[PDB]
């Protein structure tokens, strides 16, 4: 237990179980509801069901993260297995991030140009948009296979000494710090749409009663536009500053930036698995159709 | 309801000729159309087929490659472009309409004919009789035989009967082996076995004298039988 | 589909399904509006453009590349409960009131329509016609004749604004809005007032479809 | 997902 | 004088209530108390007929037990082939506010009508290849609620102006007018020999008519709310009636009362449709709780549910050979059960 | 309202002069119909899948 102190690993494994059985609950429920009720198969629920797939696959890779977090040593599970867990989770965050950018564009056109004909991306070509997103999700996480892999200590017996780490060729060449700069445009480019398009949507909706209860309904709307913008900032700014300190930690003669990467990448651990759980909530909790569909599915209301 | 064809005449062999068929009095866009030709003393012979919307085209293997069928739904016309004309293509070409849904009557109206005069795995339908001496009031039975069972697994036996009076186009009598067509009297009747079929006329009149054909519609190409002539 | 005739029948079936979808696309870009006035109010006269189609009367017009369809059902003198579910899927209800005997009848009609079990989520455009005839007969015939609990100074500015409160007090549902507009009955403005109000319904329908309130 | 080795800094002074 | 004669009508109603009281020897429940139950009727969806855009208001089977028409408010009347799910015809209607449709027992004609107060007759065997309107019968003052063919020349239509009517499709005029209901007539059902028909209305009343005579023979009053659905027993000596108070009832034309009552305390929404199976042992009833229930028609047990629809079950039907049940609904799909 | 109210008693007298059988007999006749036509009901007792046209 050289990584973190002994009770501190125990508190993360407790709160990640609670994010597990809640994250897979609301994510299974979104795929069940859109499949059974043909009336709920809108364009918005087709983006949310593929986003419910990414938050289901991320939580399947969560057992392997805790055995790596409690034991970074040895790691004798699989020399080719740990390439896959790092590939599948990191390809899923690309898709999740780019789905949140996809919902921000479509609820821009639904509200800011409500009578528009929608010539470019029709409902039939929405299914093709989800395949372009998962194409860029799988190619941009593609270089994980060259980058990361099990690595033993030079000249030692590797039965108790391997590490699923970025191997020595990647830290030498500089291929790692290229990867962080390419992983960062999955943070800067959605935040330049989530904070631009949602600040233009609230520019229209606050123009309403200037142009009683109608005020109260557009006050709960921008209250929901502020939550899904700030919860993207809250979860993904510990992430991308977390893996930037990881890349700079291998720069020669640096220890003061190394230990900050131990703790920024631990508070980025929980917020990354919190965002996979509350993404079913934030998009499906003010929908009246969805709530009567769950009760019609469950049989209790 | 009428179909009128034009564009037939004396043609040198090897050349070309276009056949037109202009339709009047029915919704032409929803019918599939056939071409059927008749040699100067022989029986009927299927040529081509185009469906409704031109989505399916079949040809006879005699003409596959050198004939082209096409339809004009805004102008209500049908076309047969004929290339590389041999001396076996001297015939009289008939324009036939046919519509297909559940319970319909295909092959129920025939055109008038164009005289094209070129200068000089299938199912075989057998009408072994070719001439019967007939007296009015009597009972006639025309028998046809097939080299494959025309009965399908759905329950239909796709065998059709046509009558061609002397100097006229053919005319549907019985469709799908038992169904009397609209406009023909009740004295015609059809019975079958899957392989042997019978057409029974109860009492003869003078409006029944002609040549009787059997057709199969189980699979393509559609093969007629030889002619069974009735005379006085 | 094995037979030669079963193939051509299935080809006809697919041609029908394509023509059914090409009609469903052309009809989904239509705004359907149900006219529910009381007796003779102004309902048959607010239809600026007359393009019709005793039964049911449909008038239609187009305005700013948006095609409106207006369904009057005043000639259907039957029990209203039986055919009211036919119009469950309209965008809005356009209610006309004549401000110039039929006042408490129009209110009891408006109470039945606004609290209907098919017309929750269906917002209402309330026109109040003939304010050019309401303006002078209030000088001769005060609003205490029909509304005895009126405690105002018998002024056209607030007698018309008190009657508007009597209709909007029947709403009893937050999921539907009552837009309101006092027509002068000499105005070439009802096409725009419907158009501005239908846009606010479509935006608020889209906020509900995007899970965003 | 989002760590350095438990024995990180001591091998970097050795490299 | 008008008070004195209706005072005599008040005692004349007391006579027919006492004659119904005198004929009540034993309940149908205690007569059928010893026969074996039907068990548990489980049916599965064989076909699902997709292609209507708006919601479905009526369906009717053909007498050949294979073709069926369905009506919908997207403005199309579609003839289906139930064995292969093929669309034989699609008839574009003039007014899309259609509430009923019928098949001719010959198979050559299809009728429909609704909020336009018109019963339009469509010819299916044209010789031009297209389905066209042969006659539109216009004499009713309320919406058309039901229409049924007697043959290819006579049709009986129900209407919401408290009047059923018998038409002549050759000349296009009413032959016999049936008056006497005070509320809107919401349904009708023909006798198997087509000499009588019953009609249920919004005044909670059922009336037995006479076709060549034109008179009301019997009046049956048991329901507490609006009757939406009616169907004759297969031998023509009883009928079933479904209403908005979530109750079906079996009346019989010879003892002139009701026999059994089909209700459950979990059932709170009204019946939209009823029909009988080929022996008359099952009574299928469509509801607003989105599913259909099968009732043992002789013991009043509930034996089976047909739950497959996302919206209200609006129409229902059993074939003449008794093989399939088709249920249409407001979620724009027809299904077929077996 | 002067004569249609008196035409009401004429129809009400015409449906009172009818012969009602007893309700035990009409319950026994509907019971006797369903027993005789029971075996030709494909929804009550289903057919095998070889004779089912929808399977
Ligand atoms: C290499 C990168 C930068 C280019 C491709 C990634 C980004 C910029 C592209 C790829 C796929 C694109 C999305 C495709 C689908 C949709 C849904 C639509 O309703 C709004 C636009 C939106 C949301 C697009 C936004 C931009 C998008 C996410
Ligand atoms: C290969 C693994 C790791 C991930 C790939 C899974 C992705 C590509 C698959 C799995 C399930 C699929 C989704 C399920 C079905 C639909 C409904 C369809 O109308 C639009 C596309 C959509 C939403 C699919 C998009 C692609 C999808 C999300």
């Amino acid at each position: 237990l050289q990584l973190f102190p002994a009770p501190l690993l125990a508190g993360v494994t407790a709160t990640c179980v609670a994010l597990f059985v809640v994250g897979i609950a609301g994510n299974l429920l979104t795929m069940l509801v859109v499949s059974r009720f043909r009336e709920l198969r809108t364009t918005t629920n087709l983006y949310l069901s593929s986003m419910a797939f990414s938050d289901l696959l991320i939580f399947l890779c969560m057992p392997l993260d805790l055995v790596r977090l409690w034991q970074y040593r040895p790691w004798n599970f699989g020399d080719l297995l740990c390439k896959l867990f790092q590939f599948v989770s990191e390809s899923c965050t690309y898709a999740t991030v780019l789905t949140i950018t996809a919902l921000s564009v479509e609820r821009y056109f639904a509200i800011c140009f409500p009578l528009r004909a929608k010539v470019v991306v029709t409902k039939g070509r929405v299914k093709l948009v989800i395949f372009v997103i998962w194409a860029v999700a799988f190619c941009s996480a593609g270089p994980i296979f060259v980058l990361v892999g099990v690595e033993h200590e030079n000249g030692t017996d590797p039965w108790d000494t391997n590490e699923c780490r970025p191997t020595e060729f990647a830290v030498r060449s500089g291929l790692l710090t290229v990867m962080v700069w390419v992983s960062s445009i999955f943070f800067f480019l959605p935040v330049f749409c989530l904070t631009v398009l949602y600040s233009l949507i609230g520019r229209k909706l606050w123009r309403r009663r200037r142009g009683s209860l109608r005020d109260q309904n557009h006050k709960q709307t921008v209250k929901m536009l502020a939550v899904v913008v700030f919860a993207f900032i809250l979860c993904w700014l510990p992430f991308h500053v977390g893996r930037y300190l990881f890349s700079k930690s291998f720069e020669p003669g640096s220890l003061e930036i190394a230990q900050i990467s131990q703790y920024c990448n631990l508070v980025s651990f929980v917020l990354f698995y919190l965002s996979a759980a509350i993404n079913p909530i934030l998009y499906n909790i003010m929908s009246k159709k969805y709530r009567v569909a769950v009760f019609r599915l469950l049989g209790f209301e | 309801v009428q179909l009128v064809e034009s564009g037939g005449g004396l043609v040198q062999p090897g050349g070309s000729r276009k056949l037109s068929c202009s339709a009047s009095g029915f919704a032409f866009s929803s019918f599939g159309m056939h071409w059927v030709r008749q040699a100067p003393e022989k029986g009927l012979e299927w040529v081509a087929y185009i469906s409704s919307g031109s989505g399916t085209i079949y040809y006879a293997d005699t003409v596959k490659g050198r004939f082209t069928i096409s339809r004009d739904d805004p102008k209500n016309t049908l076309f047969l472009q004929m290339t590389s004309l041999r001396s076996e293509d001297t015939a009289m070409y008939y324009c036939v309409r046919s519509i297909y849904y559940y319970g319909s009557s295909p092959f129920d109206f025939w055109g008038q004919g164009t005289t094209l005069t070129v200068s000089s795995s299938d199912i075989v339908m057998t009408q072994a009789t070719s001439s019967v001496p007939v007296t009015p009031g009597e009972s006639v039975s025309i028998s046809c035989r097939s080299s494959k069972s025309l009965l399908h697994s759905n329950g239909n036996t796709y065998l059709y009967w046509f009558l061609q009076r002397p100097g006229q186009s053919p005319q549907l009598l019985i469709y799908r082996m038992s169904n009397l067509a609209s406009g023909v009297p009740d004295r015609f009747s059809g019975s079958g076995s899957g392989t042997a079929f019978t057409l029974t006329i109860s009492r003869l009149e003078a409006e029944d004298v002609g040549v009787y054909y059997c057709m199969q519609h189980l699979e393509y190409p559609l093969t007629f039988g030889a002619g069974t002539k009735l005379e006085l | 589909t094995l037979s030669a005739e079963e193939r051509a029948a299935l080809e006809r079936s697919k041609a029908i399904e394509k023509n059914l979808k090409e009609d469903g696309i052309s009809a989904a870009k239509d705004v359907k509006l149900l006219l529910l006035g009381a007796d003779n109010s102004g309902k048959s006269t607010i239809v600026k453009q007359m393009k019709i189609i005793t039964g049911i009367v449909e008038t239609h017009f187009t305005f700013k590349n948006l095609h409106f369809r207006l369904f009057d059902v005043g000639g259907q003198r039957s029990e209203r409960k039986k055919w009211i579910h036919c119009f469950e899927d309209v965008t809005a209800i356009i209610f006309c009131v004549d401000l110039s005997n039929r006042m408490h009848e129009s209110l009891m009609l408006f109470d039945s329509i606004c609290n209907n079990k098919f017309f929750i989520d269906t917002s209402i455009i309330l026109f109040l016609n003939k304010k050019d005839l309401f303006g002078e007969k209030i000088k001769k015939s005060p609003l205490t004749i029909c509304f005895p609990e009126y405690t105002g100074p018998n002024t056209y500015e607030d007698a018309a604004a008190y009657i508007q409160a009597q209709f909007e007090s029947k709403n009893r549902s937050p999921n539907k809005e009552i837009y309101c507009h006092m027509t002068c009955a000499t105005d070439t403005n009802n096409a725009q007032v419907i158009f501005d109000a239908v846009t606010d319904i479509i935006i608020a329908n889209n906020l509900r479809g995007c899970g965003l309130y | 997902g989002s760590f350095l080795s438990p024995e990180h800094q001591r091998v970097q002074q050795r490299k | 004088e008008l008070d004195q004669l209706r005072q005599e009508a008040e005692q004349l109603k007391n006579q027919i209530r006492d004659a119904r009281k005198a004929c009540a020897d034993a309940t149908l429940s205690q007569i059928t108390n010893n026969i074996d139950p039907v068990g548990r009727i489980q049916m599965r969806t064989r076909r699902t007929l997709r292609g209507h855009l708006a919601k479905i208001y009526a369906m009717h089977w053909g007498t050949d037990s294979r073709l069926l028409v369905s009506a919908s408010q997207d403005g199309k009347l579609i003839i289906w082939d139930s064995y292969t799910t093929n669309k034989v015809h699609a008839i574009p209607l003039r007014s899309s506010w259609v509430m009923t449709c019928a098949y001719a027992p010959s198979g050559n004609y299809v009728a429909c009508g609704g909020l336009d107060n018109i019963c339009s007759i469509y010819n299916l065997k044209t010789r031009e290849g297209n389905v066209r309107v042969s006659r539109e019968l216009a004499g009713h003052t309320g919406y058309l609620s039901c229409c049924r063919f007697l043959d290819d020349n006579q049709i009986v239509t129900s209407s919401g102006d408290t009047t059923c009517a018998l038409w002549d499709i050759e000349t296009g005029q009413q032959t016999t007018t049936f008056t006497g209901h005070t509320g809107d007539v919401m349904s009708l059902s023909l006798a198997p020999d087509t000499r009588l028909f019953v009609s249920g209305a919004c005044d909670a009343s059922a009336k037995l008519w006479d076709v060549r005579e034109g008179m009301c023979r019997q009046t049956f009053t048991g329901h507490e709310s609006d009757i939406n659905a009616i169907c004759f027993f297969p031998n023509g000596n009883a009928f079933a009636t479904g209403s908005d108070d979530a109750t079906c009832r079996l009346f019989d034309l010879r003892a002139d009362q009701e026999l059994m009552t089909y209700s459950h305390d979990n059932i709170i929404c009204g019946i939209t449709s009823v029909s009988f199976s080929k022996s008359g042992r099952l009574l299928l009833a469509g509801y607003d709780d989105f599913n259909c229930n099968v009732w043992d028609a002789l013991k009043a047990d509930r034996a089976g549910v047909l739950a497959g629809h996302d919206n209200r079950v609006s129409c229902l039907g059993v074939t003449d050979d008794g093989m399939a049940v088709a249920t249409g609904s407001w979620d724009s799909f027809l299904k077929i059960w077996n | 309202s002067i004569a249609q109210a008196r035409k009401l008693v004429e129809q009400l007298k015409m449906e009172a002069n009818i012969d009602r059988i007893k309700v035990s007999k009409a319950a026994a006749d509907l019971m006797a119909y369903c027993e005789a036509h029971a075996k030709e009901d494909p929804l009550l007792t289903p057919v095998p899948a070889s004779e089912n046209p929808f399977r």
